[PDB]
């Protein structure tokens, strides 16, 4: 009677959104980028509320721009903001050298022409610029269908197309392409270990490991994406793309196959061990390089760790995940290789006809020993109300938005994903790869074990296990 | 006079909208333009008319669905983001709801998907009946009527009261569209569809004030101790229930006059019920504010009583940071009002001197009573952007600046610290009390250990490490 | 002397009043006709106004500047009934000027609130 079941929300509203809309996730795609400004075309909320969540994610500032839609667009159509806003960035901003141009609800709605602008500010450009080169790229990115995730990797691809196709084919570079996807600053740190390590070059892309920036005696401010124009444009002439996230750049991958004929590998995003396993299984296959004893060492190290902990105060306990869907199912997998049981999986937007086929879906109903439910287009009134209605749960894992809803059960709750704002560093502390495993891991028990002595939970065992 | 920063030679009409007041100038021939429209692609700090009603306004009351019709995103953004706490367990910022609306409703009309959702919420928790539906861009531009909508949810939900707002981000230039549509509208439609029990001879509202940290609630121990019933809050720690009798209010003492200055103009309009304009913010100007309340109700007595056991309750402390503060430079850069508010306030109470001050969305009479209240030397900014906050640290070196929590991310890489000026450090900074808490905030982000170490370059063999010795009130 | 005094009060009114403020042309012709019309019955032992709600919020507007002024400008207390209305009435004027006539605020004659 041993079923992984997908079902859809069940209301028409939402209650508590799980993500916000596309044009979010396109800015997060463009502000891993050096030198780059999004501009967010469309009214101003749409810009100023994210460049918050991105504050309460990193705690830093990221530079985005509005065209300020305002009411006469509205009746007459908004070119002339879009066209006004590349060039007073362009003028303010000497070093700008790409400008993702967002399209919003509204300016989808309204149908403004965003590549005959393009066209018009290419030859403005040019005249008022003539030794500067500026790359805009047309981010067709609708709120009413999708999500971040979507418009992510809408704007990963487009920025790469706009670029690519600008620089085209040149001399092959004996590098990788890896488009991790949405992942954190210490995500980013692991992979560039695990490359070093491998002696694999490699372009991750977008490099946010600046977004953790010092605060230096000169005051100089270098919380940047470090991905270049130079960078992105060398895509082309790649070894291989490796990608980590099927909902979030493996559509650049396959684009840099089609247009360059570089080979695309999808592999399962790498939470947990056999994840990891396979993913460097994958760029060992494709480099010809071999897996280092430092790595062996590493996942030893990680599975030590996690052996603490599995049996004792891991095995039958049931765990909730919500997040990015590359996240929960590859946290879910995790899971399951240290004996917890994710019976409640929720996946927040329209994606469902591609979620059916998502292979990790029968990796998981090939393994499960206990019901799972997934379900997608959720919102996280779907936690709240089934842990109402009797649901128990021994842990959440989820980003901070779902704060309430653990508080208020009372149940553990482990931050992972976007946005982690209500715990302290979470961004510069992987969650992937061997030590990921580890490092999640042992939140997962110093969360219980603080619920242990906070409830009164037998929390004399917490001496000689 | 007037200022053409070096950033914005190129975007020159700018120069209109910045001031530093200068000796023996006649202020009339310099007030800022200020709510205009935005300059495309400068990155002002400017937000949009729907987070006026939802987010500002509407969103603090406690008993209420926030029904966001549009797609999901406007309702994420404006989740999580507040600090407005409740006596009942904080539903206003547990909760927000959207219509999710699809590219089928673009197409087809979201009338029926806004009905749908609003039983939904209604069935979801059977102990809420009050809603207010806001509309957002795409919802505007395919012209669904959310009033019809509501009307048919009531005839068919006789036991449920729903309020609609028209607020696509689009309308006017900022948040300040939002706070009048949904003010004029509250007046037209709801004010005097119920009435409560009066349990005083001195009634009030209290308009503008919208309980950040607390603020309301710690002003509220006042009107209780000298026995004035107020009738609703608006919208602090408020019901919408409260807010239908605003009409039986003797006295509007108003804080907000930006965002709420609207319905206290109208409640006087339409009921006779006086308007008054205190601070709220600032110990001297709280003083001021409750002896004009116990005026107008003939309570002198009572005000005095109050006034004396608050300043010898939190005045050494007050004065203990004056010493500490006096002379440190400090910026405001918020939305308007808190501009004209704590210019003065910190000046007299503290020692500090506010040298540059900028106001996201303020009008030109927000600037009247700033520049009237501001000191020479100040620069004055409507609609400031972030290259201009760059400029104005290099003319004026603040010590400190009270801003919202990415710029202040921002500028801690000049080594500036900062106090949140919107959602507050640690609140609440309303009342006596209040000002101490902001008093101590300022002094703690000023006199930091790490903005000293922070300047030491560990590889100049010249440098050594500093200690500093700090206190505490 | 009278200039002096005149300025005395017009710089404690706009560094400290918000009443010559308000959102429209006619309350702040109502509120400045109001308030200082109360000011002078304080400033000269005159019994206020205390009637109507109204005459009420001048008289508790009033008596703010009435006793700052009193405790300010020792002037305050010198100067005669006769010259303590002609100072008023000055600042009636100035006031008027600065925050109406000469004022750019251009909300201030919208109709509609
Ligand atoms: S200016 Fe304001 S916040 Fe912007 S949309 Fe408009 S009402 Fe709303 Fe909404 S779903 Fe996302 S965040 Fe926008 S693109 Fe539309
Ligand atoms: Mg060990
Ligand atoms: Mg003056």
């Amino acid at each position: 009677p041993a079923e992984v079941k997908l079902s859809p929300r069940d209301r028409e509203g939402i209650i508590n959104p799980m993500y916000d809309c596309q044009p979010a996730g396109a800015q997060y795609a463009g502000i891993g980028i050096k030198d780059c400004i999004p501009l967010v075309h469309g009214g101003q909320g749409c810009t100023m509320f994210v460049r918050l969540l991105f504050a309460q994610h990193f705690k830093e500032n990221f530079d985005v721009a509005s065209t300020s839609l305002h009411e006469e667009s509205a009746v007459f159509g908004g070119a002339k903001r879009v066209e006004e806003g590349v060039l007073v960035l362009a003028r303010r901003y000497p070093n700008l050298r790409v400008i993702p141009i967002i399209t919003t609800c509204s300016t989808e709605v309204i149908g403004d022409d965003i590549e005959g602008s393009i066209r018009v500010c290419n030859r403005a450009l040019e005249a008022e610029f003539p030794d500067r080169k500026i790359y805009l790229a047309p981010v067709h990115t609708p709120s009413f269908k999708g999500s971040h995730v979507t418009g992510y990797a809408e704007c990963v691809k487009s920025v790469f197309k706009t670029i690519t196709d600008a620089h085209g084919k040149g001399q092959p570079s004996g590098k990788l392409n890896v488009f991790p996807g949405w992942v954190n600053p210490g995500d980013v740190v692991l992979l560039k270990r695990y490359f070093k390590e491998m002696d694999v070059e490699a372009n991750i892309y977008m490099d946010t490991e600046d977004f953790d920036s010092p605060m230096l005696p000169n005051k100089s401010i270098e919380t940047h994406g470090r991905t270049t124009v130079e960078d992105i444009a060398d895509s082309a002439n790649a070894l291989a793309t490796l990608s980590l996230a099927r909902y979030e750049g493996n559509t650049t991958g396959e684009l840099l196959q089609k247009t360059f004929a570089v080979p695309n590998a999808l592999v399962n995003t790498p939470y947990g061990i056999k994840n990891t396993d396979d993913m460097l299984r994958k760029i060992a296959e494709v480099t010809g390089k071999e897996i280092p004893e430092s790595l062996v060492r590493e996942r030893g190290i990680a599975l030590d760790a996690l052996a603490d902990l599995a049996h004792m105060f891991f095995a039958n306990k049931k765990v909730a995940i919500f997040g990015h869907p590359d996240l929960v199912l590859g946290l879910a997998q995790f899971c399951m290789e240290v004996e917890l049981e994710p019976v409640l999986l929720l996946i927040g937007d329209d994606q469902g006809n591609k979620y059916k086929k998502d292979p990790r879906i029968e990796e998981l109903k090939n393994t499960a020993h206990f019901d799972i439910e997934i379900v997608h287009n959720a919102d996280l009134w779907e936690l709240e109300k089934r842990i109402n209605a009797g649901l128990q749960l021994d842990l959440i894992m989820g980003h901070s938005k779902g704060r309430y809803v653990a508080i208020e059960a009372n149940i553990p709750m482990v931050r992972v994903g976007f946005p982690t704002f209500d715990r302290a560093g979470l961004y510069r502390k992987p969650s992937i790869g061997y030590q990921g495993a580890m490092e999640l891991g042992e939140m997962i028990a110093n969360a219980m074990f603080a619920h242990m002595e906070y409830t009164r939970n037998k929390e004399w065992i917490l001496n000689t296990w | 006079p007037m200022v053409l920063l070096e950033c914005d030679k190129d975007i020159p009409e700018r120069q209109k909208h910045i001031y530093l007041k200068a000796p023996n100038e006649d202020t009339r021939e310099f007030l800022p333009i200020a709510n205009a429209a935005t300059i495309p692609g400068t990155l002002s700090e400017r937000g949009c008319a729907f987070c006026g009603a939802k987010l500002v306004i509407g969103g603090v009351l406690k008993d209420t669905i926030q029904m966001i019709h549009g797609p999901l995103g406007c309702a994420y953004d404006t989740w999580h983001t507040k600090r407005y706490p409740t006596d009942n367990g904080h539903f206003n910022m547990k909760y927000v709801w959207s219509t999710d609306m699809k590219e089928s409703h673009v197409v087809f009309g979201g009338e029926k998907r806004l009905e749908k959702s609003m039983h939904e919420a209604f069935d979801e928790m059977p102990d809420i009946k009050r809603m207010i539906v806001y509309t957002t861009c795409p919802t505007a531009l395919i012209g669904d009527d959310i009033k019809a909508v509501a009307k048919k949810v009531m005839k068919d939900r006789p036991d449920v009261d729903v309020f609609t707002v028209e607020c696509p981000g689009f309308s006017g230039v900022s948040q300040s569209k939002g706070h009048h549509v949904l003010n004029i509208g509250w007046i037209n439609e709801k004010v005097e569809t119920m009435e409560k029990e009066i349990t005083s001879e001195y009634t009030m509202n209290f308009i503008g004030d919208f309980n950040i940290q607390g603020d309301t609630q710690l002003l509220q121990t006042y009107w209780d101790r000298l026995g004035i019933q107020v009738v609703a809050h608006f919208t602090g720690n408020g019901t919408y229930d409260d807010l239908r009798c605003m009409h039986q209010a003797q006295l509007n003492v108003v804080n907000c006059a930006r965002s709420s200055g609207y319905i206290a103009n109208e409640l006087k309009k339409r009921y006779g019920i006086p308007r008054l304009d205190i601070d709220s913010w600032g110990f001297n100007y709280m003083a001021e504010g409750i002896r004009k309340i116990c005026a107008f109700f003939g309570i002198e007595e009572k005000g005095e009583e109050l006034i004396a056991e608050e300043y010898a309750k939190w005045k050494p402390k007050l004065d203990w940071y004056k010493e500490r503060l006096q002379g440190k430079k400090m910026a405001i850069w918020t939305g308007g009002p808190r501009l004209w508010h704590w210019t003065k306030s910190v000046e007299d109470d503290l020692g500090v001197q506010v040298v540059a001050m900028s106001s996201k969305f303020g009008h030109e009479e927000d600037f009247e009573k700033v520049i009237a209240r501001g000191k020479e030397g100040t620069y004055y900014i409507d609609d400031g952007n972030e290259l201009e906050f760059f400029e104005i640290i290099d003319l004026v070196k603040p010590d400190v600046i009270f801003t919202g929590p990415r710029v202040g991310e921002l500028v801690k890489k000049l080594h500036i610290p900062y106090v949140n000026g919107h959602g507050y450090h640690n609140g609440p900074y309303m009342g006596f009390e209040g000002f101490v808490n902001l008093a101590r905030d300022m002094y703690n982000a000023v006199h930091n250990p790490l903005r000293h170490l922070a300047a030491v370059d560990i590889r100049d063999k010249s440098q050594t490490t500093p200690v500093i010795v700090r206190g505490a009130a | 002397m009278s200039q002096s005094h005149l300025d005395d009060l017009f710089a404690y009114v706009e560094e400290r009043c918000l009443w010559q403020f308000f959102s429209r042309t006619w309350d702040r012709e109502e509120n400045i006709e109001g308030v200082l019309n109360q000011v002078g019955r304080l400033l000269t032992g005159q019994e206020p106004l205390r009637g109507t709600p109204q005459e009420r919020l001048f008289y508790a507007d009033a008596l703010a500047m009435a006793n700052d002024v009193r405790e300010r400008f020792p002037w305050a207390s010198q100067v005669n009934k006769e010259e303590i209305e002609f100072l008023l009435d000055g600042l009636k004027s100035r006031l008027v000027d600065v925050t109406i006539t000469r004022s750019t605020n251009r909300e201030l004659n919208h109709h509609l609130y």
